[PDB]
RNA sequence: GGUGAAAUUCUUGGAUUUAUUGAAGACUAACUACUGCGAAAGCAUUUGCCAAGGACGUUUUCAUUAAUCAAGAACGAAAGUUAGGGGAUCGAAGAUGAUCAGAUACCGUCGUAGUCUUAACCAUAAACUAUGCCGACUAGGGAUCGGGUGGUGUUUUUUUAAUGACCCACUCGGCACCUUACGAGAAAUCAAAGUCUUUGGGUUCUGGGGGGAGUAUGGUCGCAAGGCUGAAACUUAAAGGAAUU
C-alpha cells in the first residue's frame, strides 16, 4: 500500500477504536 | 451534422437582404481621406425606422487607411456612429488601440517593459484614459545582454510619462489630441524628458479609450465635418 | 524632530505645563511660543490664540493627543498646552 | 422597542422665533453637540442629510427616503446602510441598492442621512436564556412565545391533527390562497438549505 | 556574524597605525575638549558629536587629540545621559514598532521584528547591569518604555 | 538517486514560485519546471503567400506573424516529442 | 489568582446554554464590558450604556455606535471611504 | 470603389466558424460553417471543411455586393487553447481564391490577463 | 458543444457566432531570467501612508556585551473547523454520459462544501539543497545581483559642466555556475559531502537489522478532524543503498 492510503485506513480504523471507546469510558 | 439534430423545432423565405440599404460611412477632418466604407441597415419602417438602429455604432478601421500613409498601419482608430445626414453616417473618434501583431513584436524578452495610464479630462469634457508603453535599450558599446532597470528609474519614467500625458491632454480638446497623436509627437516628448534617466526605446502610447462622453452638441460635429 | 526638540528644551531650558500656568505666562508676558496639542477643547483652544495675538507670542499645533503632548514632553500624565517660557540650550524658538 | 439609538437634533425655525426639536437616528460616529447640517448645499460629511442628487457614486447613505417629502423611508435599522450606485441627469433618477439587495430606483430629491445607522452587529450575541428574548418582545408586541402549529388541534391550525406531529399537506401555500390556508411557507419559489450563490 | 540576522557582511572603520596623529592638526587639547561639551550641551549624542567633529573640524579621532574619549569626557565634566545610548536607541526603535503595531495588528512581520528588539534590549540591559550601568533592579517594562525615551 | 544539480528545474534560491498551466493536458506545473517554446510562425500556412498577394489590396507589405509562448508538461512535452531523453554525459549539456 | 482559567466573564452562566454560546457571549461581553477613552479628551474613560450608546464620566460626550463595540469596523471604513470622496470631490 | 468587410475566422478544434461582417459589426452576411458540409463529426474542424464551408461565405457576399473583407482570424482564445485552428488557415485561401480579395489580416484571439482558471485540475487531462 | 471515437446537454422559445454596453467575483500573463527580497512558509499591476531589513561607505560611538541550545515562546503552504460577508471560473462528495467482462476510475456535461476576505482555531508536507548553526584554511575560470573606488574612457542634455546610462580594472556581500580532483566518499557525486585510523575549532538534535509500529495504553494541546511524547508481546535472516552485465 501507498503510506496515504495505509496511514488513512489506521486513522479511520483509530476513529473507530475512539467511537467504541466512548460507548464505554 | 446535417443529419444528426434531431429536435429542430421544439415550439411545434423572402431573402433579408431585400430589405437592406447601403450606407456610406465618413470620418472626422482630423483624418485626410475620410472615404470610411459602406454597412448594412434595415430599411427605414414606421416602427423602429433605420436612423435608430443606426444610431449607436462603433467602426474599427485603421489609422494607414485613413491617413494614406503606411507608418501608421499598427494603429487602428475606432470611429463611433452618432448621428446621420441622409444616407450618409457620421462618426467621431472614440479610441485608439494598438494591433496585436505590434503589441506583441516590440514584448520581447531580456528587456524591461515599463508601463502607465493616466486619468484625464479635456476641454471639451471627454474623460479619457490614456495607456503609454516603454522599453529598455541595449546602449552602444554595451556587452551585458540584459538592459534592465533598477525599479526606480522606472518609477521616475512613469512619474515623467504621466505628467507629459497630463500636460498635453489637460489644455487640449478631443480634436486637438486627435490631430496630435498622428503624428506622434507625445513620443518625441517623452523620449526628450526621459532621456537622462534610461535610454528606452519603442516610445508609444498604446490606448487612447473613451470614458464618458459630455452632452451630444450636434454643432461640434457639423465642425468636425466639413 | 519636534519630539527631540521639545525634549531638549525641557531639559535646558525653563518650562511650565498646563493651561491656567500658560495662560498665567502669556498674561505677564513671560512666554515665547506655545505648543497646543490636536486633542484640546476647541474653546480653549481659541483663547489660547486670542491671548497669543494679544502677547505677540508664536503658536504651534501639536499633531496627536495630550497623551502624546506629554510623552514627547517627558512626562507621565496628560499635557494640553505647553509654554515655553525660556529656550536654554534649544533652538525651537528660531526655528520652525 | 427598537435596536437604533435616536438622536435629539434641535434646530432653528426661519419663519417664527422658536426652537423646534426633530428626532433622528443616530448614526456611527455622531456625537452630543455635533452640528448636523441637513440640506441641498452641504457638505459629504457624517450625518448630514443631503439629498442623493447632488452626491457622487459610491456613497454610503441611511434613513433614505423612498420619495421626496417622507421624512425617512429606508435603511432604518440598526447597521443598516443604502449605497448609491449611479444617476441618471435627465429625468433625475439616483439607483440604489438597499440593505436587502433589491436594486431600486428613486427620484434625485430624496434626502438621506450621510453615514451608518448605530448599533450595527447587534444580532450577534445569542439571546442565551428566554428571559432576554421575553423583555425583548415584551417591548416589541405580544409575539412570544410563539407556539407550533403542528402541536395543535386540527380545528386551531391546519397542520395539527392526527396521532402523531406531521404536517400532512405541503408546506408551501399559493399566493392565490384565501385567509385560513395561508399557514407556512407563502409564495415559496423553492424549498430546502440554500447551497450556494442566491443568483440575485 | 549578524547576532539577529543571517547577514555576514563585513564593514567597519579601519583605524590608522599612528597612535599620536593627525600631525599636520594645530589645535590644543583644551580647544577641542571644550567644542566636545558645547556640542554635548545640545543634546547631540557621542556618536553624532565625533560624527560633527571628524567631517567638519580636524579631529580624525578624539581618543588621540584629547586624553580620553567622548564619552569619558562627557562623563567627566557632567554631562552623562542617565542610560547608554545605544540602549537608548534600542528602546526608542522599541516603541516604534509598537506604535505600528497597535494600530496595523495584522503585521505578522513587525512583530517578528519587535521580538527581535526585545530580546536584543534585555541581552544589552543584562551586560548593563552586570557592569554597573544601570540600576540592578532595571528592566524593560513595555507601557513604561515609551516614557524612559522621554 | 540523484539524477540532475538542478532538481526540477531552474530553481536555485527561490524556494517557490507561482505554478503554471500546460497548454495540451492542463497540468498544473512550476512556472520555472514548466519547458516554454516561443511561436514566431506566420499567421499563414507555408507557401500561399503569392495567392495572397495577388488577391491583396494595396501594395500588400501586411504579413502578419502570431506570436504565442506555450508551456509545456513534463510528460507533454516528452510524448509531442518536444523534448527528448538523453544520454548521462548529453544530459549535461545545455 | 485565576479563578476560572477558560470560562472568563461567563461563570455565572454555569454549565447551561452550551459551551458554544457560552464563548460566543464570553467574547461579546468582554468589548461590552471593555472601558474605552474619549477622543475629545484621551482619558480612558468611555462606557457602555444602552445599546450603541457609549457614554462617559468625565466628559459627558456620549458617543452612537455599535451595540458591543465603541468604533465598528464597517463604521470606520464607510467613514474612510466618505472621507476620500468628500476629498475627491471637493477638490 | 471598392465596398469592405470583415471576415472573423474562427478557429478552434472540432469545429471552424467563417461569418462575413461589414465594417460597422453589425450586419451579418453568410454566417455559413463547416458543421453544415461534412457527416462525420470528426471532420468539422479539418480543412478539408473549411474550404467547402468558405466557399459558400465567398458566394453569398458577392451576390450581396460585398467585393472585399478584411481578415480577423481568431482561436477559442480565453483560458483553453490561444492556438489557431487546424483549418482556419484553409478557409482563409478558399475565399481568397474564390475572387474575393483580402486584406489587413489581424488577430483578435482573446488572451487573457490571468482571469478565472483552467478546466482540468491539478494534475492535467490524464489520458 | 465536446472526445481517439461518441454520447449527456444547449438549439424556430434563435442555440453557437458577431456588434454596442452593464453587473459580479477571482487573478497580476507576455515583460519573467541557472534573476531579487524574506528566519521559513512565502512574495510579481499603479499610486499614497506606516514601520522594518540586508549589503555597501565611514580616521563616528559603546566595548567583549559573543557562538550553539534542554525547558519555553513567535511565525508557519495547502487542506480542515467556528461565526459573517462574498460566491464569477475551477471544483473532495454527488447526479449522468460513455469506454470496459465488470468501472460509483481514467475521458465528457452539470454540480454542493471548498477556492476570496474579516475575527478566532488547526502547528502538519518530498515544510528538500533529503546536506543544522558559528568560525578558520585550501585548485583555477567566467558570467550575474546590490554598494563602493579609479581610469582627460564611451554615450547623453545646452556639440562640450554636472548627474544618469554604458566600457575597462579593482574591492565587499550575495543567488549561483563552468572545468579539474590535491582531498573525501560504497559509489552516484562533492569547493565541501575537503582539512576524519597522521582520528580533538565551539555547540544542538537524531539513528543502532527488517516488520509489528509511529500501533496499543498513559499524559498533554485542540470545537472536532488531529498534533507532541511513546512501548511491549510476537515474527523473520534477511530488508535496504550505489553501480556492473
Amino acid at each position: 500500500m501507498r503510506a496515504k492510503w495505509r496511514k488513512k485506513r489506521t486513522r479511520r480504523l483509530k476513529r473507530k477504536r475512539r467511537k467504541v471507546r466512548a460507548r464505554s469510558k | 451534422a446535417v443529419g444528426k439534430n434531431k429536435r429542430l423545432s421544439k415550439g411545434k423565405v423572402v431573402d433579408p437582404f431585400t430589405r437592406k440599404e447601403w450606407f456610406d460611412i465618413k470620418a472626422p477632418s482630423t483624418f485626410e481621406n475620410r472615404n470610411v466604407g459602406k454597412t448594412l441597415v434595415n430599411k427605414s419602417t414606421g416602427l423602429k425606422s433605420a436612423s435608430d438602429a443606426l444610431k449607436g455604432r462603433v467602426v474599427e478601421v485603421c489609422l494607414a487607411d485613413l491617413q494614406g500613409s503606411e507608418d501608421h498601419s499598427f494603429r487602428k482608430i475606432k470611429l463611433r456612429v452618432d448621428e446621420v445626414q441622409g444616407k450618409n453616417l457620421l462618426t467621431n473618434f472614440h479610441g485608439m488601440d494598438f494591433t496585436t501583431d505590434k503589441l506583441r513584436s516590440m514584448v520581447r524578452k531580456w528587456q524591461t517593459l515599463i508601463e502607465a495610464n493616466v486619468t484625464v479630462k479635456t476641454s471639451d469634457d471627454y474623460v479619457l484614459r490614456i495607456f503609454a508603453i516603454a522599453f529598455t535599450r541595449k546602449q552602444a558599446n554595451q556587452v551585458k545582454r540584459h538592459s534592465y532597470a533598477q525599479s526606480s528609474h522606472i518609477r521616475a519614467i512613469r512619474k515623467v510619462i504621466s505628467e507629459i500625458l497630463t500636460k498635453e491632454v489637460q489644455g487640449s480638446t478631443l480634436a486637438q489630441l486627435t490631430s496630435k497623436l498622428i503624428p506622434e509627437v507625445i513620443n518625441k516628448e517623452i523620449e526628450n524628458a526621459t532621456k537622462d534617466i534610461f535610454p528606452l526605446q519603442n516610445i508609444h502610447v498604446r490606448k487612447v479609450k473613451l470614458l464618458k462622453q459630455p452632452k451630444f452638441d450636434v454643432g461640434a460635429l457639423m465642425a468636425l465635418h466639413g | 524632530s519636534i519630539n527631540q526638540k521639545l525634549a531638549l528644551v525641557i531639559k535646558s531650558g525653563k518650562y511650565t505645563l498646563g493651561y491656567k500656568s500658560t495662560v498665567k505666562s502669556l498674561r505677564q508676558g513671560k512666554s515665547k511660543l506655545i505648543i497646543i496639542a490636536a486633542n484640546t477643547p476647541v474653546l480653549r483652544k481659541s483663547e489660547l490664540e486670542y491671548y497669543a495675538m494679544l502677547s505677540k507670542t508664536k503658536v504651534y499645533y501639536f499633531q496627536g493627543g495630550n497623551n502624546e503632548l506629554g510623552t514627547a514632553v517627558g512626562k507621565l500624565f496628560r499635557v494640553g498646552v505647553v509654554s515655553i517660557l525660556e529656550a536654554g540650550d534649544s533652538d525651537i524658538l528660531t526655528t520652525l | 422597542g427598537r435596536g437604533a439609538p435616536l438622536a435629539k437634533v434641535v434646530f432653528r425655525d426661519p419663519y417664527k422665533y422658536r426652537l423646534r426639536e426633530e428626532i433622528f437616528i443616530a448614526n456611527e460616529g455622531v456625537h452630543t453637540g455635533q452640528f448636523i447640517y441637513a440640506g441641498k448645499k452641504a457638505s459629504l460629511n457624517v450625518g448630514n442629510v443631503l439629498p442623493l442628487g447632488s452626491v457622487p457614486e459610491g456613497t454610503i447613505v441611511s434613513n433614505v427616503e423612498e420619495k421626496p417629502g417622507d421624512r425617512g423611508a429606508l435603511a432604518r435599522a440598526s447597521g443598516n446602510y443604502v449605497i448609491i450606485i449611479g444617476h441618471n441627469p435627465d429625468e433625475n433618477k439616483t439607483r440604489v441598492r438597499l440593505p436587502s439587495g433589491a436594486k431600486k430606483v428613486i427620484s434625485s430629491d430624496a434626502r438621506g442621512v450621510i453615514g451608518v445607522i448605530a448599533g450595527g452587529g447587534r444580532v450577534d450575541k445569542p439571546l442565551l436564556k428566554a428571559g432576554r428574548a421575553f423583555h425583548k418582545y415584551r417591548l416589541k408586541r405580544n409575539s412570544w412565545p410563539k407556539t407550533r402549529g403542528v402541536a395543535m388541534n386540527p380545528v386551531d391550525h391546519p397542520h395539527g391533527g392526527g396521532n402523531h406531529q406531521h404536517i400532512g399537506k405541503a408546506s408551501t401555500i399559493s399566493r392565490g390562497a384565501v385567509s385560513g390556508q395561508k399557514a407556512g411557507l407563502i409564495a415559496a419559489r423553492r424549498t430546502g438549505l440554500l447551497r450556494g450563490s442566491q443568483k440575485t | 556574524g549578524r547576532m539577529h540576522s543571517a547577514g555576514k557582511g563585513i564593514s567597519s572603520s579601519a583605524i590608522p597605525y599612528s597612535r599620536n596623529a593627525p600631525a599636520w592638526f594645530k589645535l590644543s587639547s583644551e580647544s577641542v575638549i571644550e567644542q566636545i561639551v558645547k556640542y554635548a550641551r545640545k543634546g547631540l549624542t557621542p556618536s553624532q558629536i565625533g560624527v560633527l567633529l571628524r567631517d567638519a573640524h580636524g579631529v580624525t579621532q578624539a581618543r588621540v587629540i584629547t586624553g580620553n574619549k567622548i564619552m569619558r569626557i562627557l562623563k567627566s565634566n557632567g554631562l552623562a545621559p542617565e542610560i547608554p545610548e545605544d540602549l537608548y536607541y534600542l528602546i526608542k526603535k522599541a516603541v516604534s514598532v509598537r506604535k505600528h503595531l497597535e494600530r496595523n495588528r495584522k503585521d505578522k512581520d513587525a512583530k517578528f521584528r519587535l521580538i527581535l528588539i526585545e530580546s536584543r534590549i534585555h541581552r544589552l540591559a543584562r551586560y548593563y547591569r552586570t557592569v554597573a550601568v544601570l540600576p540592578p533592579n532595571w528592566k524593560y517594562e513595555s507601557a513604561t518604555a515609551s516614557a524612559l525615551v522621554n | 538517486p540523484k539524477k540532475r544539480a538542478s532538481n526540477g528545474r531552474n530553481k536555485k534560491g527561490r524556494g517557490h514560485v507561482k505554478p503554471v498551466r500546460c497548454v495540451n493536458c492542463s497540468k498544473s506545473i512550476p512556472k520555472d519546471k514548466a519547458i516554454k517554446r516561443m511561436a514566431i510562425r506566420n499567421i499563414v500556412e507555408a507557401a500561399a503567400v503569392r495567392d495572397l498577394s495577388e488577391a491583396s489590396v494595396y501594395p500588400e507589405y501586411a504579413l502578419p506573424k502570431t506570436y504565442n509562448k506555450l508551456h509545456y508538461c513534463v510528460s507533454c512535452a516528452i510524448h509531442a516529442r518536444i523534448v527528448r531523453v538523453r544520454s548521462r554525459e548529453d544530459r549535461k549539456n545545455r | 489568582a485565576k479563578r476560572t482559567k477558560k470560562v472568563g466573564i461567563t461563570g455565572k452562566y454555569g454549565v447551561r446554554y452550551g459551551s458554544s454560546l457560552r464563548r460566543q457571549v464570553k467574547k461579546l461581553e468582554i468589548q461590552q464590558h471593555a472601558r474605552y477613552d474619549c477622543s475629545f479628551c484621551g482619558k480612558k474613560t468611555v462606557k457602555r450604556g444602552a445599546a450603541g450608546i457609549w457614554t462617559c464620566s468625565c466628559c459627558k460626550k456620549t458617543v452612537a455606535g455599535g451595540a458591543y463595540t465603541v468604533s465598528t469596523a464597517a463604521a470606520a471604513t464607510v467613514r474612510s471611504t466618505i472621507r476620500r470622496l468628500r476629498e475627491m470631490v471637493e477638490a | 470603389s471598392q465596398v469592405f468587410g470583415v471576415a472573423r475566422i474562427y478557429a478552434s478544434f472540432n469545429d471552424t466558424f467563417v461569418h462575413v461582417t461589414d465594417l460597422s459589426g453589425k450586419e451579418t452576411i453568410a454566417r455559413v460553417t463547416g458543421g453544415m458540409k461534412v457527416k462525420a463529426d470528426r471532420d468539422e474542424s479539418s480543412p478539408y471543411a473549411a474550404m467547402l464551408a468558405a466557399q459558400d461565405v465567398a458566394a453569398k457576399c458577392k451576390e450581396v455586393g460585398i467585393t472585399a473583407v478584411h481578415v480577423k482570424i481568431r482561436a477559442t482564445g480565453g483560458t483553453r487553447t490561444k492556438t489557431p485552428g487546424p483549418g482556419g488557415q484553409a478557409a482563409l485561401r478558399a475565399l481568397a481564391r474564390s475572387g474575393l480579395r483580402i486584406g489587413r489580416i489581424e488577430d483578435v484571439t482573446p488572451v487573457p490577463s490571468d482571469s478565472t482558471r483552467k478546466k482540468g485540475g491539478r494534475r492535467g487531462r490524464r489520458l
